[PDB]
């Protein structure tokens, strides 16, 4: 019955100030236009232009 | 850098672009290099 049955349980444990940042969860991208006047943001770099 | 001497560092200039880039994050004081290569 409920609450006997076998439990797959994993835990998602991280540490931090042991090494640089190097897990980041997904960056989405929008579609590149020209020609107009924009806020661009290439790898951080933000912009007007 | 190809050269024409196989004598002491040779005389020009030439720059060196990043080859690797890597978020190590360990500590370092001291490197050793590695080489492949009885005694009479
Ligand atoms: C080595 O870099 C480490 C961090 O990984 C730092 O704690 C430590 O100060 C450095 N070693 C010494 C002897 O200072």
């Amino acid at each position: 019955g409920v609450g006997y049955q076998p439990y797959r349980v994993v835990v998602l444990s991280f540490e931090l100030l042991h090494a640089p940042a190097t897990v980041c969860g997904p960056k989405k991208s929008t579609n590149l236009v020209k020609n107009k006047c924009v806020n661009f943001n290439f790898n951080g770099l933000t912009g007007t232009g | 850098t190809p050269i024409n001497l196989v004598r002491d560092l040779p005389q020009g200039f030439s720059a060196l672009e990043p080859l690797v880039d890597l978020p190590i994050g360990i500590n370092i004081t001291r490197f050793q290099t590695l080489l492949a290569l009885s005694s009479s």
